[PDB]
RNA sequence: CGCCGGAAGACCAAGGGUUCCUGUCCAACGUUAAUCGGGGCAGGGUGAGUCGACCCCUAAGGCGAGGCCGAAAGGCGUAGU
RNA sequence: UAAGGUGAUAUGAACCGUUAUAACCGGCGAUUUCCGAAUGGGGAAACCCAGUGUGUUUCGACACACUAUCAUUAACUGAAUCCAUAGGUUAAUGAGGCGAACCGGGGGAACUGAAACAUCUAAGUACCCCGAGGAAAAGAAAUCAACCGAGAUUCCCCCAGUAGCGGCGAGCGAACGGGGAGCAGCCCAGAGCCUGAAUCAGUGUGUGUGUUAGUGGAAGCGUCUGGAAAGGCGCGCGAUACAGGGUGACAGCCCCGUACACAAAAAUGCACAUGCUGUGAGCUCGAUGAGUAGGGCGGGACACGUGGUAUCCUGUCUGAAUAUGGGGGGACCAUCCUCCAAGGCUAAAUACUCCUGACUGACCGAUAGUGAACCAGUACCGUGAGGGAAAGGCGAAAAGAA
């Protein structure tokens, strides 16, 4: 029932990553994505003793909301919206623009 | 697994429940000394325990 | 009795302290008008 | 407590009114006694605790239907 | 001075305690009461 | 006798200090941690089995647990017995 | 150097409940400062056939099968407990 | 139903799962320590101590079950005392305790008003007690009416602040009759014929519908400002869907939904239909509730305070007539009319919300609204019953300052 899963290519529809696409690392139970690349922040990592890590300016990923992305369709190179159809037995996403199944 | 366990009768059924509780003894005394890295397997243990006295009561009860 | 008191919980009787014909050192020739 | 035995009856409450009507609570007690009666049906003396009242009912109905009736209600004799 | 409260628990669990309340019909109620309002301890006790 | 399955559960943990240590080196005795409602009969029993050591006797006593307090919430910890196992003089462990 | 010494010493009951011991910290708490503490945090510490409880036995008294009594709720009380 | 998961503060560690035995949601099951009606005895609640019977044993001991009181029924026993009864033991079935209001019954104030106060008022209110149900109570005329007629009970609007009651003061306050909601009638006091012909109760099965998880669900980008666009400007599309919520500022077309259309392996509520057990319809004949009705005395209830006071109830003392007879029509008598007490059952219209779901508000917005938006009936106060707070907001994102 998801429309944006793991794995997925999906392009930013919302904020100052507007345009640029990536993939999604895991989807959170907030509502929330982690896309490569995508929403960079700068954490100042205190240092610990243990675990050998060293303190520094560490550079990661922080997560967009899940209605900010939508789903690439790399036939069209457009964003595109998923709907939901039974090939087989069994439930699939397709697109909405071409009714192609993903 | 509670499939594995459903085709063995009852003696069978009670080799196996003291065989987990001997298992169940042994990971206490190394989780007690800071021997136990692996920490999953004491729910494993507990929760095979539940499953073998599920299918003894419904053995006998039923 | 003062049950509620915020200011004081601790005590609930509490006229020996500020009327005058209650404290211990009231004595009954201040009231001479009479 | 002071309940008739064949009758039921029991202490109902009412007013004193004085000449002036001032209404005071009392109460009104049946007239009970202990009697002990004999059935000939079985050889035996009978104890209750009946009123004035109830004791004209067994002369009317005789000890042994009203008995029956005190089995009937669940009372104990 | 000596004060009201002298304390000794076998007076006070024989005064309030859970069998005190439980024994008569008015000290049943307080504890129906009690339960009703949700407090967190209903007697005296340990 | 007894069950195993009863024996299986009395034994906790062993207790780990310095008067712990002291009592396996001079006493010839481990400090164990037992289960709440055991008794000295069913300890003895257990670590005879479940370690094949033969025991002399059992002392135990219940440890009060304390009251701290984890950020403003006033807790406490548990209650927990412990068994001091005096073992015969040809041992192990 | 000074003070108590039929206590201001020692051991308990009652009551309290970790205040005990060790390490560490000094914001707040301590009528001042604090490196110290009955304060904060972490760890440790209470071992019984004979001591005490529980147990057996009863006092005052309580409860009380049946019972007697009472508008109801209940009151008193036997055998007992 | 699924590509993600191992509840929260609250990370980390160690792991599980990805096309179906990870997790999540629903039905039915299993487990379910101790205290508590607490029920084997006791007790300072969460503890102490047993008796009996089976099974085990490594002989030290273990494991399980039962054992409260009362009521009803049965069996076996069994005194003073011959029969007997009382009593005793055992077995089966039921009850016990809790819960916010609503309902019926048993008891029942005072402040207050009367500008004082005693009759009267407050008020059969508050409160205490007993009992029952999903509703309860009431209920099928010994009723009204007025010479014409109506037709069980309950609830709503009138009648009417009228008629009356009243230290005729303060106050209390109908009925007849009319309009509505709802609508329903039966049984015993007994025999014969005909039997099991109506109805009701329980259960089985089938069908229909609903509940307890779910499934699908339309249509938008270009540019400007800006940290960020859902805003401004321009040009499109959907609508049985422009209810609502979220998304970095205000979104029908980004997300979740919404209108609409579908879904049950299992349990269950109603609606029929049918099977089984129990119940028995109909005809004729007969019968028609006695310490009762009424009365004296003392009280109470009727709007009605003893008044000229009918009617109802009864603590006490009495005491009829039996359809050729009785009750009532507001003192009482006559005439006339109307109805059959002293046995019982009964749906709907009515009352209430501890709790569950949906939706709504010229309701509140942290001194407000629940005492409590927050780990609140908490901290704290009190021997106890009981009393009872204060305390919401970084940012879009911790990017929470190497
Ligand atoms: N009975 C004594 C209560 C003491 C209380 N704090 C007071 O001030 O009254
Ligand atoms: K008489
Ligand atoms: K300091
Ligand atoms: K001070
Ligand atoms: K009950
Ligand atoms: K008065
Ligand atoms: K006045
Ligand atoms: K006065
Ligand atoms: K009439
Ligand atoms: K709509
Ligand atoms: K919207
Ligand atoms: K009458
Ligand atoms: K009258
Ligand atoms: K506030
Ligand atoms: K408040
Ligand atoms: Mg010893
Ligand atoms: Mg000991
Ligand atoms: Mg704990
Ligand atoms: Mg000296
Ligand atoms: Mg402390
Ligand atoms: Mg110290
Ligand atoms: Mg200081
Ligand atoms: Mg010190
Ligand atoms: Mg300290
Ligand atoms: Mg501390
Ligand atoms: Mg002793
Ligand atoms: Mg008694
Ligand atoms: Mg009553
Ligand atoms: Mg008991
Ligand atoms: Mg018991
Ligand atoms: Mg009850
Ligand atoms: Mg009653
Ligand atoms: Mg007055
Ligand atoms: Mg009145
Ligand atoms: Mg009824
Ligand atoms: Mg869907
Ligand atoms: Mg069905
Ligand atoms: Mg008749
Ligand atoms: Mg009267
Ligand atoms: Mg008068
Ligand atoms: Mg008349
Ligand atoms: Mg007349
Ligand atoms: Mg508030
Ligand atoms: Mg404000
Ligand atoms: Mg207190
Ligand atoms: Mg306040
Ligand atoms: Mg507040």
């Amino acid at each position: 029932a998801a429309k944006i899963r793991r794995d997925d290519e999906v392009i930013v529809l919302t904020g100052k990553d507007k345009g640029k696409r990536g993939k999604v690392k895991n989807v959170l139970s907030s509502g929330k994505v982690i896309v490569e690349g995508i929403n960079l922040v700068k954490k100042h990592q205190k240092p610990v003793p243990a675990l050998n890590q060293p303190g520094g300016i560490v550079e990661k990923e922080a997560a967009i909301q899940v209605s900010n992305v939508a789903i690439f369709n790399a036939a069209t190179g457009k964003a595109d919206r998923v709907g939901f159809r039974f090939e087989d037995g069994k439930k699939v996403r397709f697109f909405k623009s071409n009714s192609e199944t993903i | 697994k509670a499939k594995e366990l459903r085709e063995k009768s009852v003696e069978e059924l009670n080799t196996e429940l003291l065989n987990l509780l001997r298992e169940q003894f042994n990971l206490r005394m190394q989780a007690a000394s800071g021997q136990l890295q692996q920490s999953h397997l004491l729910k494993q243990v507990r929760r095979d325990v539940a499953r073998v006295k599920t299918l003894l009561n419904e053995k006998a009860g039923a | 009795m003062e049950n509620n008191s915020r200011t004081m919980p601790h005590i609930r009787r509490t006229t020996h302290i500020m009327k005058f014909a209650h404290r211990n050192s009231f004595d009954f020739h201040f009231f001479n008008a009479r | 407590s002071r309940v008739c035995q064949v009758t039921g009856k029991r202490p109902v409450t009412g007013n004193n009114r004085s000449h002036a009507l001032n209404a005071t609570k009392r109460r009104f007690l049946p007239n009970l006694h202990s009697h002990r009666f004999w059935v000939e049906s079985e050889k035996r003396f009978v104890t209750l605790r009946v009123s004035a009242k109830g004791m004209r009912v067994i002369d009317k109905k005789g000890i042994d239907t009203v008995l029956a009736e005190l089995r009937a209600r669940g009372e104990k004799y | 001075m000596k004060r009201t409260f002298q304390p000794s628990v076998l007076k006070r669990n024989r005064s309030h305690g859970f069998r005190a309340r439980m024994a008569t019909k008015n000290g049943r109620q307080v504890l129906a009461r009690r339960r009703a309002k949700g407090r967190a301890r209903l007697t005296v006790s340990k | 006798m007894i069950r195993e399955e009863r024996l299986l559960k009395v034994l906790r943990a062993p207790h780990v200090s310095e008067k712990a240590s002291t009592a396996m080196e001079k006493s010839n005795t481990i400090v164990l941690k037992v289960a709440k409602d055991a008794t000295k009969a069913e300890i003895k029993a257990a670590v005879q089995k479940l370690f094949e050591v033969e025991v002399e006797v059992v002392n135990t006593l219940v440890v009060k647990g304390k009251v701290k307090r984890h950020g403003q919430r006033i807790g406490r910890r548990s209650d927990w017995k412990k068994a001091y196992v005096t073992l015969k003089e040809g041992q192990n462990l």
